[PDB]
């Protein structure tokens, strides 16, 4: 299975892990990840159950994601202790098997699964990034007791505790609202956003980037299977883009900036719930996955610490390769064609137009024109004069991993029609 | 019922106030332990007999001792230090309160239906085959999440 | 009918916790009556539709440990070298 | 279900022990002359106080206390198994097994790297 | 006189941009890195959600 592999490896490698030295167990996490890829591409398409487990469309797609942005993230760090990768292995269990249900109870114990190992590693010890394991702990911790409370209603309302049956009257209206609101602030879609600013500044930067591939993919997963009444979905909208970024003009520290940028790429991305799909959230994320990933390691490229805004500029000069890959993603996620990203949010607008939504669908676009104050003041910002700040240049390892991204991410923009007929939902 | 359930209900509630209005942790800890009995004792009621145990075991039992220990190791002679721009957001805060309630309570007179099944009194026979049958992966996934509990937290604590 | 009832005034009680309190533990305290509020409901419809909401309530406590141990373990480790546990005394990440 | 007759019995034992117990303090509390003194008041020889208020404790009863909160989790959920244990065949066993070895790794964990710090 | 004018529309257009600046940052000073804020404003907001859901 996947889940066999994830498993397997995780419990049989945390006992091992004192054996070996911590770099032969970045070596073996690695190696797990891939097997367990491995196992993904093999069994595409056949829909397995085995118990509430249930492979299907949605999770093949989102779990390709989720095991991805885990691959890159273990690449980066050197530590002082195998248990930075190890819970990090654990997490993308987590995430896999977020995913991978259906039944709410696996979903709440696949919500601490996950964020309990994210929790922890928000700490390299610098001391914002105490100040930032926190605040999230404790928000996280209050949606827990939010989503938890949500599914007793659930129960409630209907003799099933899996999401499918009826539905009713006012009480299963109220109880799928209080699961949106988990959910939501796991993707944050505002105005649960309140975390993303503070955790992704105080964070050391490869983690960020496990949490703004991973967690994002993980968190749709699942919200996917939530049936959102088109009001709930259009006020998270609403407030997600315009509050995302209008404020980013505000900020001039680079992970920052980058996080409210994540706040509107899941406001556009929670448009495609409206009818649903699994074809129109896996193209998007595709596209948005590779740019952040790459994006974000290019920021570790610079340096381990708060970025500031100026410390891009110069990247040209310093490695040209490296330079492009980093402009070619910021272009992408403000969606210039024929770039992927366009299409992207082109699929995820079709839906809202076939569900008449107007309002919401123009919004949208407006503000998605500001986006491009933001996104040019770093992607121009790279061919200015070099600055003179810490810089490093990584070995061939992560130069191929970055220019992999943004030459797969533009080649997807010009044939999308690859991609997209096997994103299947059925298999 | 209403004899009996008002005594109850009304003691549950009362220690609920205490545990979030009271100054200084160890007595509020320690009210929220009279809670946990009460709501074991309103488990025993409504047929479910093993998880009331359950309720006493863990809940009571092993969780607040673990509180205790915070609040004793790390001290706590205030549960309210020092002063912060902070102190009309109180009244706000005990507004939303009771909005919170308000539109659940709204919701529960959306829904009312009979309360009239069987348990077997909820003992851990019956639930057994439950468990085991259908619910073996659940359970599965709760193993694994304990593990990773302890490995989470060792590595927060200790360095190493 | 009453518990059901009950166990929405729990929850919000909670969340008048949750917003009050200027000592962190003390929160996490408060989160813990929230999440008890739930296992009640839960068990409330227990009665309702028969026997699998014992089982969901049993996880639910479960998660709720596991939960706790690893915030409280977070929260003796940020705060044995800092030696007040004042909330808002942790600002310097802010916008 | 199960008689309920002897769960209110249970209150009844609660109540005579509790009685019975308050009884007694209160026969203690209120015989015996009465007269403060200067060090009776200020605690125990040698500092103010015999520990002389250093202040934090080792983390080892975090420790302790965390690991025992976990595995009496484990404890509670093996017990609907062992009453009735032999109404769920060979897969019962299998799946009992499974269970147990995840929390048994994670106390082989725990136990190699530290009970002491 | 008509030439003086097109600069001054220009410099009016630049305004909203001002505007936009302006806002960014008034939104951006909802943020306070206080936590007890921060759970006010959660709760305000998921009560406001079930609010209009209905």
């Amino acid at each position: 299975m996947t889940l066999a592999i994830l498993a397997v490896f995780s419990v049989a490698l945390t006992l091992l892990g004192f054996v070996l030295p911590p770099q032969g167990v970045k070596r073996a996490t690695l190696l797990g990840l891939a097997l367990a890829l491995a196992s993904l591409l093999l069994t595409w398409g056949k829909p397995f159950a085995f118990g509430p487990y249930a492979v299907d469309g949605v999770s093949q797609v989102f779990t390709l994601l989720a095991l991805l942005g885990a691959l890159w993230t273990v690449g980066l760090v050197r530590s002082g202790r195998f248990e930075f990768y190890l819970l990090v292995l654990y997490a993308a269990l987590g995430m896999h098997l977020l995913a991978s249900t259906r039944h709410l109870l696996l979903m709440l114990v696949a919500l601490e699964a996950l964020s309990l190992p994210l929790y922890a590693l928000a700490t390299w010890r610098r001391g914002q990034g105490l100040e930032a394991a926190l605040k999230y702990f404790l928000l996280g911790a209050l949606a827990a007791a939010f989503f938890l409370y949500g599914a007793a209603l659930f129960y409630g309302a209907t003799g099933s505790l899996v999401l499918g049956a009826p539905g009713e009257g006012p009480l299963y209206a109220l109880a799928l609202g209080l699961l949106l609101v988990g959910l939501g602030f796991k993707a944050a879609l505002a105005p649960f956003h309140f975390w993303t600013p503070d955790v992704y500044q105080g964070s050391p930067t490869p983690v960020v980037l496990f949490m703004a591939t991973s967690v994002k993919a993980a968190a749709f997963a699942a919200l996917l299977r939530v049936a959102a009444p088109p009001e709930a979905l259009a006020l998270l909208v609403a407030l997600s883009v315009v509050v995302g970024n209008l404020a980013a003009l505000a900020q001039k520290e680079a992970k920052r900036l980058l996080a409210y940028s994540s706040i509107a790429h899941a406001g556009y991305m929670a448009l495609a719930l409206y009818t649903g799909n699994a074809q129109a959230l896996g193209f998007y994320l595709l596209t948005y996955v590779l740019a952040t990933g790459l994006a974000f390691a290019v920021l570790s490229q610079i340096s381990p610490d708060r970025v500031p805004l100026e410390a891009l500029r110069g990247l040209y000069r310093k490695d040209p390769l490296l330079g492009l890959a980093f402009l070619v993603a910021m272009l992408s996620l403000l969606g210039l064609p024929p770039l992927a990203g366009f299409w992207g949010k082109y699929l995820a607008f079709a839906e809202a137009a076939r569900a008449g939504a107007w309002g919401v669908l123009v919004l949208a676009l407006v503000t998605s024109a500001v986006s491009a104050y933001y996104y040019l003041g770093l992607g121009l910002a790279v061919f200015a004069r070099p600055e003179e700040t810490p810089f490093r240049p990584g070995p061939p390892w992560a130069r191929a991993a970055v220019v992999a991204a943004g030459v797969l991410l533009l080649a997807l923009g010009l044939l999308p029609g690859l991609v997209l007929p096997a994103l299947a939902a059925g298999g | 019922m209403s004899l009996l359930e008002g005594l109850a209900l009304f003691l549950l509630l009362l220690s609920g106030v205490l545990v979030v209005t009271l100054r200084n942790a160890i007595h509020a800890a320690l009210a929220l332990i009279l809670n946990f009995l009460v709501l074991a004792g309103v488990y025993v009621a409504l047929d479910a007999r093993f998880l009331g145990f359950i309720q006493v075991i863990v809940y009571a039992g092993a969780i607040v001792v673990l509180f205790l220990f915070v609040i004793m190791l790390l001290f706590a002679a205030q549960g309210e230090i020092g002063f912060d721009p902070l102190v009309r957001s109180r009244p706000l805060a005990a507004l939303l309160a009771l909005g919170v309630a308000g539109i659940l309570a709204a919701g529960l007179w959306g829904l009312d239906l009979a309360f009239t099944q069987d348990l077997k009194g909820g003992l851990p026979q019956a639930l057994g085959p439950l468990l085991y049958g259908d619910w073996l992966f659940v359970l599965l996934a709760v193993g694994f999440l304990l593990m990773a509990a302890t490995v989470v937290a060792v590595a927060l604590v200790e360095p190493g | 009918m009453s518990y059901l009832l009950t166990s929405a005034l729990l929850f919000a009680l909670g969340v008048y916790g949750v917003l009050t309190r200027r000592t962190a533990i003390l929160v996490f305290l408060s989160i813990e009556l929230m999440l008890n509020a739930a296992n009640l409901s839960l068990v409330g419809f227990a009665r309702a539709y028969g026997l699998d909401g014992q089982v969901a309530a049993l996880m639910v406590i479960a998660v709720a440990a596991a939960e706790v141990a690893v915030g409280l373990g977070l929260i003796v480790a940020i705060f044995r070298h800092r030696e007040s546990t004042a909330v808002d005394d942790l600002s310097e990440l802010r916008g | 279900m199960a008689p309920i007759q002897e769960y209110v019995g249970t209150l009844i034992y609660v109540g005579v022990a509790l009685f019975i117990g308050v009884a007694a303090l209160l026969v203690g509390a209120l015989l015996g002359p009465k007269k403060p003194g200067r060090a009776k008041l200020m605690p125990y020889e040698s500092g103010n106080d015999p520990a002389g208020e250093v202040k934090r404790f080792p983390v080892h009863f975090y420790v302790v206390a965390m690991l025992f909160i976990l595995f009496d989790v484990e404890v509670a959920f093996l017990w609907p198994y062992a009453v009735s244990a032999g109404g769920l065949g060979l897969y019962g066993f299998l799946g009992v097994l499974a269970f147990t070895l995840l929390l048994f790794v994670g106390f082989l964990y725990e136990w190699w790297k530290g009970v002491m710090r | 006189a008509l030439f003086y004018g097109d600069r001054g529309l220009l410099s009016g257009y630049f305004g909203l941009g001002g505007a936009a600046r302006s806002l960014g940052q008034g939104l951006a000073r909802l943020q306070t890195g206080y936590l007890r804020v921060y759970a006010l404003l959660f709760v305000l907001g998921a009560l406001l959600l079930l609010g209009v859901m209905r």
